[PDB]
């Protein structure tokens, strides 16, 4: 919900004293979009062994 | 590749004559994977060559089979007056018998 909430779920507990006392998290950006790149090419001999 | 054969060929008695064929398949077997039949005017056929450098028991000595490439052949040491007949090449390399075209033998 908010910096405050995140830091009492790190220490557990209700009652924050003075400082910095959390090192809540770390910020990692989202991928937004995904990507596939492959290559290129036909089929293959699939049951010329089998 | 569907089978290939010659529309026909020509002899006469006592001259050798070969037969082609072309359109074969491969797989991790070999590549010996060609038999000719000889089927007489009405009735049933009859197998002349399998495994090209082999033939079956029985068989005479006057037929001979050879491979060359995606190309058979079938050789004949000498024609005979009954040997006017239909010879159809075919493989059965995977697992899938696709006979030849059919070619015609005429003295």
């Amino acid at each position: 919900l908010d910096p405050l909430s995140e830091t009492k779920c790190t220490l557990k507990s209700f009652t924050v004293e003075k400082g910095i006392y959390q090192t809540s998290n770390f910020r990692v950006q989202p991928t937004e979009s995904i990507v596939r790149f492959p290559n290129i090419t036909n089929l293959c001999p699939f049951h010329e062994v089998f | 590749s569907a089978l290939t054969q010659p529309p026909s060929a020509s002899g006469s008695p006592g001259q050798s004559v070969t037969i082609s064929c072309t359109g074969a398949s491969s797989d991790v077997g070999g590549y010996n994977y060609v038999s000719w039949y000889q089927q007489h005017p009405g009735k049933a056929p009859k197998l002349m060559i399998y495994e090209v450098n082999k033939r079956p028991s029985g068989v005479p000595d006057r037929f001979s089979g050879s491979k060359s490439g995606n190309t058979a052949s079938l050789t004949i040491s000498g024609l005979q007056a009954d040997d006017e007949a239909d010879y159809y090449c075919c493989s059965y390399a995977l697992s899938r018998v696709v006979f030849g075209g059919g070619t015609m033998l005429t003295v």
